[PDB]
C-alpha cells in the first residue's frame, strides 16, 4: 500500500483512539485525506472528508488531522460499535490515481466477557442419504472475539476433516463462530459419542451427542 | 433516496471477461465523477478506476490498467467496467462510489458485487436441516460455488436471533450455516438462495 | 491544444449570451457534452458572481475605461492579477469569466460586439496558458461542472 496504515489499533471504552495514515508529498502532501468506515458486513461509508470535516451522521467524537504527509483519525470517545476497518484515501498527483491505506481494524477490549453459547447438531438424514455427514457446532455470543474449537469422537480427538469458520461480530457486539466436523456415512455409523469443545478465554464449554437419540 | 446498485458480477474463468454494471438513482449522475473500488474478501479496499462526469478524464489503478476499461452512459444513469483477461487475483467485491466534486470524497457507495475468478463449475447448494439431537434450530447450506448465498428465515419474517455464519471452503466448494434461536412448543422454514445457480430452496426444520 | 479549444468555446458562448440576454441554442462542436453542462453551470454561477460583484466590476470598468478592441486585448495585464498571489481556485476562475461577461455586456452598450471575440480569446489565454496543470489535475471542465454542482 502507498498510504500506510496500522493493520490493527485498539483501545478500551471511553478512551481516545488514534489511527494514523502515513502519506507522501504527492498524495497527502498535496491533496486531502478522506476516511471511510467499514463495519462488519457493510459497504464503506464516508466518515471524514477534507482531512477533518465530518458529514451528516458522524458524531463530534470522530476527529481528523493532517500533519504534512501523514494523517491521524481520532475516535475520541470509544464505543463497542466502532469495530470496523477504517480506510484513509488520498488522490495521488504522481500516480494520477486514488490510493487507499491498508486498513486499520479497530477493536474494543474492555467489555464484560461473555462465554460462548455452544450448540452441537447431528447430521441431516437427507445428507446421510448422500453417504456424507457433517456435525455442526454453532458458537454464539462470546467476547472477547477468540475461540479454539476441538472435536472428540468416543474420547479420541479429531485431526482430519474438521473445519472452523473465523469469528464474525454480532449486532450485540459479542461475536459468533461455527465449526464443522465432516465424516463419511460409514464413519458416522461406526462411532457412537461425538464431543465438540469450544475453549474461550481459558474456560472450556462443551456439548456432545451420542448417535442413539 | 440516493442509491447505487451494482450488477453483473459472478463466476468467470481465469482468462474470461466480465462487465460490471452500476446504476445510479435519485441524483444527477451527469454531474459527478464515478469510481470503482474493489475489495478482495478479507483484505483492504483498492481503488480501480475513476471517470469524470462527461467521460473526458479517465483514471486506472496499475493492477487493472490495460485489462479494465471504465465507461459511463449519462442517458442510462449507468457506470460500467469491462473486466478483460481476469486472473484469480481479481476475485473481489467491486463497489461503486459517487464523488463529491467539492471534496473528491466518496460519499455515496453501493452494496458491492462479488466477482469470483475460477475454473470451478457453479455447484448449487444442498440445503440440509440442523435440529437438536429456547431451541436453536438451523440450516446447513452445503457444497455451493461461488459465493454469495442468502439465507432468510420464514421468508424474511423471522430475522431477530438469526445467526448466519461466514462460509468455509472445503475442496473448491463453499459451506455456510445459519441458525435461529426460537421459543419451544408454528413452523420454522429457511429460505436459501444461490443466484449463481438460480437456486431457491425453502426447507422446513422439524425436531 | 485540446483544453484551449474546449475552454475558448465554453467561454465565448457565456460572454456572447450575456451581451445578448438570450441563449444560443445551436450545438457545441469542440467541448461536446462537457460544454453543455459547463455553460448551464456557468450561467448559474456567473450570474451569482455578477450580482455579488456588480459594484466591484463596475468600479474596475470605470477605472479601466474600455472603448476599442485594443482596450479589450490589453485587459490581459490586469486580468492575471486574479492569480498573481499563489491561490488558484474555481471561485477565482468564475470571477475571471464573470468579469469578462460583465465587460461583454458593457461592450454591447458601446456597440462593440466585434470586441467580444478577442475578450473571450484574452480570458482563455490568461486561464489556459497559466493554470493548465491545475485545470488538468482538477478534471478540467468536467471538474468545473462537478465542483459547482449543488443539488
Ligand atoms: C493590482 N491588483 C492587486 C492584485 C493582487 N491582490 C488581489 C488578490 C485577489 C484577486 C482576486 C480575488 S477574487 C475577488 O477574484 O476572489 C481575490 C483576491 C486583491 C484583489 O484584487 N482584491 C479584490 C477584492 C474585491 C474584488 C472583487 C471582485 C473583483 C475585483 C475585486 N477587486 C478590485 C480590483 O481592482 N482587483 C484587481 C485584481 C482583479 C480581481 C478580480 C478580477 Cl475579475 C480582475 Cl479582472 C482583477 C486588483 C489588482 O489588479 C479587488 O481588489
Amino acid at each position: 500500500s502507498v498510504l500506510t496504515q496500522p493493520p490493527s489499533a485498539s483501545g478500551t471504552p471511553g478512551q481516545r483512539v488514534t489511527i494514523s495514515c502515513s502519506g507522501s508529498s504527492s498524495n497527502i502532501g498535496s491533496n486531502t485525506v478522506n476516511w471511510y468506515q467499514q463495519l462488519p458486513g457493510t459497504a464503506p461509508k464516508l466518515l471524514i472528508y477534507s482531512n477533518n470535516q465530518r458529514p451528516s451522521g458522524v458524531p463530534d467524537r470522530f476527529s481528523g488531522s493532517k500533519s504534512g504527509t501523514s494523517a491521524s483519525l481520532a475516535i475520541s470517545g470509544l464505543q463497542s460499535e466502532d469495530e470496523a476497518d477504517y480506510y484513509c484515501a488520498a488522490w495521488d498527483d504522481s500516480l494520477n490515481a486514488w490510493v487507499f491505506g491498508g486498513g486499520t481494524k479497530l477493536t474494543v477490549l474492555g467489555q464484560p466477557k461473555s462465554s460462548p453459547s455452544v450448540t452441537l447438531f447431528p447430521p441431516s438424514s437427507e445428507e446421510l442419504e448422500t453417504n456424507k455427514a457433517t456435525l455442526v457446532c454453532t458458537i454464539t455470543d462470546f467476547y472477547p472475539g477468540v475461540v479454539t474449537v476441538d472435536w472428540k469422537v468416543d474420547g479420541t480427538p479429531v485431526t482430519q476433516g474438521m473445519e472452523t469458520t473465523q469469528p464474525s461480530k454480532q449486532s450485540n457486539n459479542k461475536y459468533m463462530a461455527s465449526s464443522y466436523l465432516t465424516l463419511t456415512a460409514r464413519a458416522w455409523e461406526r462411532h457412537s459419542s461425538y464431543s465438540c469443545q469450544v475453549t474461550h478465554e481459558g474456560h472450556t464449554v462443551e456439548k456432545s451427542l451420542s448417535r442413539a437419540d | 433516496q440516493v442509491t447505487l446498485k451494482e450488477s453483473g458480477g459472478g463466476l468467470v474463468k481465469p482468462g474470461g471477461s466480465l462487465r460490471l454494471s452500476c446504476a445510479a438513482s435519485g441524483f444527477t449522475f451527469s454531474s459527478y465523477s464515478m469510481n470503482w473500488v474493489r475489495q478482495a474478501p478479507g483484505k483492504g479496499l483498492e481503488w480501480v478506476s475513476s471517470i469524470s462526469s462527461s467521460s473526458s478524464y479517465i483514471y486506472y489503478a496499475d493492477s487493472v490498467k490495460g485489462r479494465f476499461t471504465i465507461s459511463r452512459d449519462n442517458a442510462k444513469n449507468s457506470l460500467y467496467l469491462q473486466m478483460n483477461s481476469l486472473r484469480a487475483e481479481d476475485t473481489a467485491v467491486y463497489y461503486c462510489a459517487r464523488q463529491v466534486g467539492a471534496t473528491w470524497a466518496f460519499d455515496i457507495w453501493g452494496q458491492g458485487t462479488l466477482v469470483t475468478v475460477s475454473a470451478a463449475k457453479t455447484t448449487p447448494p444442498s440445503v440440509y436441516p440442523l435440529a437438536p439431537g429456547m431451541v436453536t434450530l438451523g440450516c446447513l447450506v452445503k457444497g455451493y460455488f461461488p459465493e454469495p448465498v442468502t439465507v432468510t428465515w420464514n421468508s424474511g419474517s423471522l430475522s431477530s436471533g438469526v445467526h448466519t455464519f461466514p462460509a468455509v471452503l472445503q475442496s473448491d466448494l463453499y459451506t455456510l450455516s445459519s441458525s435461529v434461536t426460537v421459543p419451544s412448543s408454528e413452523t420454522v422454514t429457511c429460505n436459501v438462495a444461490h443466484p449463481a445457480s438460480s437456486t431457491k430452496v425453502d426447507k422446513k426444520i422439524v425436531p | 491544444d485540446d483544453l484551449y479549444r474546449q475552454s475558448l468555446e465554453i467561454i465565448s458562448r457565456y460572454l456572447r449570451e450575456q451581451a445578448t440576454g438570450s441563449k444560443d441554442s445551436k450545438p457545441l462542436g469542440e467541448a461536446g457534452a462537457a460544454g453543455r453542462r459547463a455553460l448551464e453551470t456557468l450561467r448559474r454561477v456567473g450570474d451569482g458572481v455578477q450580482r455579488n460583484h456588480e459594484t466591484a466590476f463596475q468600479g474596475m470598468l470605470r477605472k479601466l475605461d474600455i472603448k476599442n478592441e485594443d482596450d479589450v486585448k490589453s485587459l490581459s495585464r490586469v486580468m492575471i492579477h486574479v492569480f498573481s498571489d499563489g491561490v488558484t481556485n474555481w471561485g477565482r476562475i468564475v470571477t475571471l469569466i464573470s468579469f469578462g461577461a460583465f465587460v461583454a455586456k458593457h461592450l454591447k452598450t458601446i456597440n462593440q460586439e466585434s470586441c467580444i471575440e478577442p475578450l473571450a480569446e484574452s480570458i482563455t489565454d490568461v486561464l489556459v496558458r497559466t493554470k493548465r496543470d491545475w485545470l488538468v489535475k482538477q478534471r478540467g471542465w468536467d471538474g468545473f461542472v462537478e465542483f459547482f454542482h449543488v443539488e
